[PDB]
């Protein structure tokens, strides 16, 4: 198939000028997009690799400018280039997004894909560019590093208790934990009917259908289940984005504390 | 997206096999709400025995744990409902080995609670394969939910009992249960250093990335009928195509109408499974993570 | 164990990962890839195996990895050259099906639901089936992009199994009637707008054979000659 498809069009930006196929990869303006800056903060990472004298991935790591320097700039060594990758990432993720726009128009096919990757584009800048402005400091932002990320992870997780408690967190967490069970039982399913009894003829949705209503007394559509998976993850991120917000702006405290508003009156 | 129109005709029964038990209630339609979304229909359902015991059991146990919450809040409105998330049924903890049976209140509770959700589970295991082989489906989805059923009895019969002590294994709270995990953490050297954790949290993160995605391009695969994918594994046309040659020309590679549901049972099932290893070890054999991680 | 366990593990996934995911991906997509050399673009490894599908009530047996190739022709002159570019098309794309307008040749019979019969025939043909929320789209005037009107609904023909309306009969302005994907039209109340397309064409899709049934084949070229409209259609964007 494939070369029926492979007509001139789409590009949104970068009129004929960039629609080729390096091999399976659309080029396009976006996609040079890409590759320039992912060249980019790649060259200043490996610099600050040099900068604290290692290479090695275990211990790599670019942390953001401290927070007496505000949302202001910083030495690259004392926080620069944190800032200065920052830019080359959400400048290569927006290319990325807008390279699915354009195969998208070149295929005749529907623009959820995008829509859908700007939300992992949304919680990523709720951490690195919102929270921080919002309060102040670049530097309440996270380390680019494999294994300090988890350290800011659990500092800032625990420098207000236990937080399970936040909970815009908790239905987040409600949404992650659904969200994986619809994922395993949907593909289980579609299998448990391609795949039938061994030399059974391949069941229809029909008995797909049939199968949840004797499990469970319903079954949404298979058009439904497919927007259902797209509303679960894009909720466990969007709330997971909301936690990440109010904690440090609004609630400075020990979650734990909050849960006390119903404990008390009667 | 949501429905524009709706279409309703009679009720649908496509084989709901074995001894016709499968018409409990037979119908009861939501249009306002769930078919602007997803189908309409409520029901018909199977209750088969198995089913009778699941619901049996479950309810038991979820009422077991109820009468004493009351006893928590002695009998009251106001504080019951106060303190409905704070009240708790920790195990024999109390921590004083497995030791069958530990009084009422010290133990008995928990154990007896426990057994009615052993069954519950267990029977509704029972439950899937039965639905799934009468209508010639094959068991996938009773493959899947063992995973589940492997972090469920990690965390509550096996763990405790590799432990010699029934007091390892999770309370039945609301709060409670946020706590233990978070004390798990702390007892076991900062369990992010469990490199089992480790894929878990990237199976998890992974299965939001993967229903998604997926999720997004059959809804973008929509208008050439892309939602019937058990056709189009069948004899593959324009929206399985395309739907494909997408990924191939963003990211490199692509996968079947069947094919990639093959990627998501197991993108979904290693969450729970490696989880399940990770907890299996973390007490057992890997005292404290951070040491662990150092010491190679 | 553990370190033992967690070496383990990571051979698990090489195994899982290739061989049987993308193996089993391989199965059609795309088919030992040649246009030049079958698979060449990095080191694959191997093509699947063969699985057959019996096909359900009445006859067939898929076995794929598919040996397959459409003839059935791809009218498409290639820019060449730099040999990695767009094939441009030798006359009008639209009609002759091609880029977002192409279709498949899947089977030309229905799709029968889980007891041998179709699974979307019209609701004139549907016992008792009506409409049971939203605007009803039957009667209203059909407008295209270029704000001009091209027939008329007629009838919405619904998928039974999972009950839905799937496609709306329309009746275009000399009395021959078109099958249209229910996704690509906006029923609002007061005309059902159709962004895809022109009205002044329109007449241009493919046409059915029976008027109660329509094919796997005919869908993918009605469908396909709809959605390739929003790239060829220049009063539009
Ligand atoms: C350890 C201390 C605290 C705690 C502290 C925190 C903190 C602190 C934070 C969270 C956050 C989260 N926590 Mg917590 N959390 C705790 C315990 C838990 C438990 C548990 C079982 O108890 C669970 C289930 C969770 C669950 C969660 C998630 C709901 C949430 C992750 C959001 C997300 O996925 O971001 C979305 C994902 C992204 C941002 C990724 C974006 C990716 C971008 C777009 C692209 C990358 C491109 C790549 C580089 C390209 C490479 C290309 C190559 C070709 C491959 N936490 C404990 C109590 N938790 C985070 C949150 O709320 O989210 C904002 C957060 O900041
Ligand atoms: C996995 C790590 C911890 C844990 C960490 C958390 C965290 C962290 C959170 C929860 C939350 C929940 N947990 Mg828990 N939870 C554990 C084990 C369990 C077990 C069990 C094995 O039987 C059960 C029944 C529950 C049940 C629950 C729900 C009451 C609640 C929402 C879950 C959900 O989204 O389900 C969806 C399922 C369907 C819709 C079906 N947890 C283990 C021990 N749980 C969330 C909450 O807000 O608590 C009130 C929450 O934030
Ligand atoms: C969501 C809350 C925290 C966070 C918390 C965690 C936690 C907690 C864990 C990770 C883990 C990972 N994180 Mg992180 N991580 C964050 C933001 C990011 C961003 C980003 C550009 O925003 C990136 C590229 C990453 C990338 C990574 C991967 C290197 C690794 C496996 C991810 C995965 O499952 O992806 C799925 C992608 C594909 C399947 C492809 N994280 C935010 C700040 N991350 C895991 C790890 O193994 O690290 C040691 C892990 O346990
Ligand atoms: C990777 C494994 C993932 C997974 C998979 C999974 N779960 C599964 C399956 C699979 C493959 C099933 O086939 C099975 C199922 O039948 O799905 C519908 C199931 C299932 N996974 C469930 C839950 C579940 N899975 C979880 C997680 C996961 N499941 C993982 C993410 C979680 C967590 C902890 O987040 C939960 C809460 C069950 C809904 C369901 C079946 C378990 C079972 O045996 O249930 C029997 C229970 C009873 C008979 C007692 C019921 C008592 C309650 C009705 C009391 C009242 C509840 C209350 C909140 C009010 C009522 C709510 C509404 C009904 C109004
Ligand atoms: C609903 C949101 C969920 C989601 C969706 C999602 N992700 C997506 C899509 C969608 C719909 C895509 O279309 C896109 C894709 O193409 O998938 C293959 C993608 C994608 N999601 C990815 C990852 C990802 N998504 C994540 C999460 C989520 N994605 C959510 C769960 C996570 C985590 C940790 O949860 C990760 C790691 C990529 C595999 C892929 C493509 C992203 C992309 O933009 O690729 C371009 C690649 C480059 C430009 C090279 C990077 C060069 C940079 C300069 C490096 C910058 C370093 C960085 C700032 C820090 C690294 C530090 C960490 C190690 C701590
Ligand atoms: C502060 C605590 C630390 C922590 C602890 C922790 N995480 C844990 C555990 C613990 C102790 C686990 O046991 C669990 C795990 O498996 O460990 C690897 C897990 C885990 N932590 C996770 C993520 C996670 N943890 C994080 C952090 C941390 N985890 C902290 C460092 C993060 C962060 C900060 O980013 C993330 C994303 C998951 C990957 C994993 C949990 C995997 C999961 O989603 O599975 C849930 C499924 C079950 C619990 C199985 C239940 C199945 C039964 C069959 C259901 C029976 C249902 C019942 C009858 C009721 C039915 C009701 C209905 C009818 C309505
Ligand atoms: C293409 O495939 C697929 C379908 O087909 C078209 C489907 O329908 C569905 C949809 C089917 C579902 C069951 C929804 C999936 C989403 C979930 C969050 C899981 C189910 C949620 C539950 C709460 C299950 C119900 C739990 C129990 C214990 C049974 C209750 C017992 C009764 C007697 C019910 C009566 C009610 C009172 C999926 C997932 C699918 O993938
Ligand atoms: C049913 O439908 C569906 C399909 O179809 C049938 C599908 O296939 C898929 C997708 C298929 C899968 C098998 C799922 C994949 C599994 C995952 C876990 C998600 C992806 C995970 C990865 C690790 C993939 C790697 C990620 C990326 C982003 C690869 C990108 C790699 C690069 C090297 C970047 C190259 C980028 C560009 C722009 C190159 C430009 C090149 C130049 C030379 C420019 C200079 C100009 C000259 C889904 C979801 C689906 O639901
Ligand atoms: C009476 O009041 C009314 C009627 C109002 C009822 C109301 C009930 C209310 C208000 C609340 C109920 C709350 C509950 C049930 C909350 C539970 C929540 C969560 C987070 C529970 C999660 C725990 C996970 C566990 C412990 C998982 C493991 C269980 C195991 C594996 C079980 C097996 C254990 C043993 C003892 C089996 C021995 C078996 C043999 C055979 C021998
Ligand atoms: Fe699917």
């Amino acid at each position: 198939f494939e070369r029926k498809y492979r007509v001139p069009g789409g590009t949104l930006v970068g009129g004929n000028l960039f629609d080729f196929w390096v091999g399976p990869f659309y080029v396009g303006f976006f996609g040079v997009a890409t590759f320039f800056f992912a060249a980019l903060g790649i060259i200043l990472i490996a610099w600050s690799a040099v900068l604290q004298g290692t290479w090695n991935p275990q211990l790599i790591s670019v942390y953001p400018p401290a927070l007496e320097y505000g949302l202001g700039g910083a030495p690259l060594a004392k926080g620069g280039l944190w800032q200065i990758i920052t830019i080359c990432a959400t400048g290569a993720f927006v290319s990325w997004a807008l390279r699915e726009v354009e195969i998208c128009r070149k295929l005749g096919i529907g623009y959820h894909i995008p829509f859908a990757f700007a939300f992992a584009i949304l919680a990523y800048l709720t951490l690195v560019l919102f929270r921080p402005v919002m309060m102040g400091a670049w530097g309440y932002a996270f380390p680019y590093g494999i294994w300090t990320h988890l350290d800011w992870v659990s500092n800032t997780g625990y420098t207000y208790g236990n937080f399970h408690y936040n909970p815009a967190h908790m239905i987040a967490i409600s949404f992650f934990f659904t969200n994986a069970l619809a994922l395993a039982l949907h593909g289980a399913l579609v299998l448990s009917a391609a795949n039938p009894e061994k030399g059974k003829e391949m069941r229809t949705p029909d008995h797909e259908d049939t199968f949840f209503r004797d499990l469970v007394g319903y079954s949404i559509g298979t058009l439904g289940i497919h927007r259902l998976g797209l509303l679960l993850s894009l909720s466990a991120v969007f709330f997971s984005a909301l936690c990440m917000i109010i904690t440090g702006t609004i609630w400075f405290d020990q979650w734990v504390d909050w849960w006390q508003w119903w404990v008390k009156l009667p | 997206i949501f429905s524009q129109v709706q279409v309703r005709g009679p009720a649908d029964l496509g084989m709901t096999e074995d001894v016709n038990l499968a018409n409990r209630s037979g119908v009861g339609p939501f249009s306002t709400l769930l078919g602007w979304f997803g189908n309409a229909q409520l029901g018909p359902i199977y209750l088969g025995s198995l089913g009778v015991l699941s619901l049996f059991s479950g309810l038991m146990w979820f009422f077991t744990i109820g009468i004493w919450f009351w006893y928590q809040a002695g009998w009251n409105p106001a504080v019951f409902l106060r303190d409905l998330f704070f009240f708790s049924l920790e195990p024999p903890a109390p921590e004083y080995g497995l030791s069958f049976a530990a009084p009422l209140k010290e133990g008995g509770l928990w154990l007896i609670a426990s057994f009615f959700m052993f069954v519950a589970v267990w029977s509704w295991w029972g439950r899937t394969y039965l639905r799934a082989q009468a209508l010639g489906m094959g068991k996938h989805t009773a493959w899947a939910f063992l995973s589940a059923i492997w972090l469920w009895m990690v965390l509550g019969f096996i763990r405790p009992i590799l432990m010699g002590s029934w007091s390892e294994a999770v309370p039945y709270g609301i709060f409670s249960h946020l706590d233990w995990t978070n004390n798990f953490s702390l007892v076991h050297g900062n369990l992010f250093y469990n490199p089992f954790l480790g894929l878990s949290i990237a199976f998890l993160y992974g299965s939001a990335l993967l229903f998604a995605m997926h999720g997004a391009t059959i809804l973008a695969v929509s208008r050439f009928g892309g939602e019937r994918e058990l056709e189009q594994i069948a004899d593959r046309g324009t929206a399985a195509e395309r739907a494909a040659l997408f990924w191939r020309w963003t990211m490199g590679f692509n996968a079947t109408m069947e094919g990639i549901h093959r990627w998501a049972i197991w993108m979904a099932v290693l969450v729970t499974l490696t989880g399940g290893i990770g907890i299996l070890l973390s007490g057992t054999v890997v005292d404290n993570w951070y040491v662990w991680g150092q010491n190679h | 164990l553990a370190s033992l366990a967690i070496y383990s593990f990571w051979i698990f996934l090489a195994g899982l990962i290739y061989y049987l995911q993308t193996e089993n991906m391989r199965e059609g997509y795309p088919l030992e890839n040649e246009d030049g050399t079958p698979a060449a673009n990095q080191g694959p490894f191997p093509l699947p195996k063969p699985k057959t599908f019996i096909l359900p009530h009445g006859r067939g047996t898929l076995t794929v990895p598919g040996p397959e190739s459409e003839d059935r022709p791809i009218a498409l002159a290639r820019t060449a050259v730099s040999e990695g570019f767009p094939h441009a098309p030798t006359g009008d794309p639209m009609k002759d099906g091609v880029g977002p307008a192409s279709w498949v040749a899947r089977r030309d019979l229905p799709e029968l639901d889980g007891h041998g019969h179709n699974k979307i025939k019209p609701m004139k043909a549907a016992a008792g089936f009506h409409v049971s929320a939203g605007k009803n789209p039957i009667g209203l005037p059909v407008r295209g992009c270029d704000l001009e009107i091209a027939g008329k609904v007629v009838d919405i023909w619904v998928d039974i199994p999972e009950q839905m309306a799937r496609f709306l009969e329309v009746e275009l302005k000399d009395g021959s009637t078109r099958l249209l994907p229910m996704q690509m039209v906006k029923v609002q109340s007061n005309r059902v707008h159709v962004n895809a397309l022109s009205s002044d064409l329109f007449a241009g899709i493919p046409t059915i054979k029976s008027p109660t049934e329509v094919t796997l084949l005919e869908e993918d070229k009605i469908c396909g000659y709809v959605a390739g409209g929003l790239m060829y259609a220049a009063p539009k964007r």
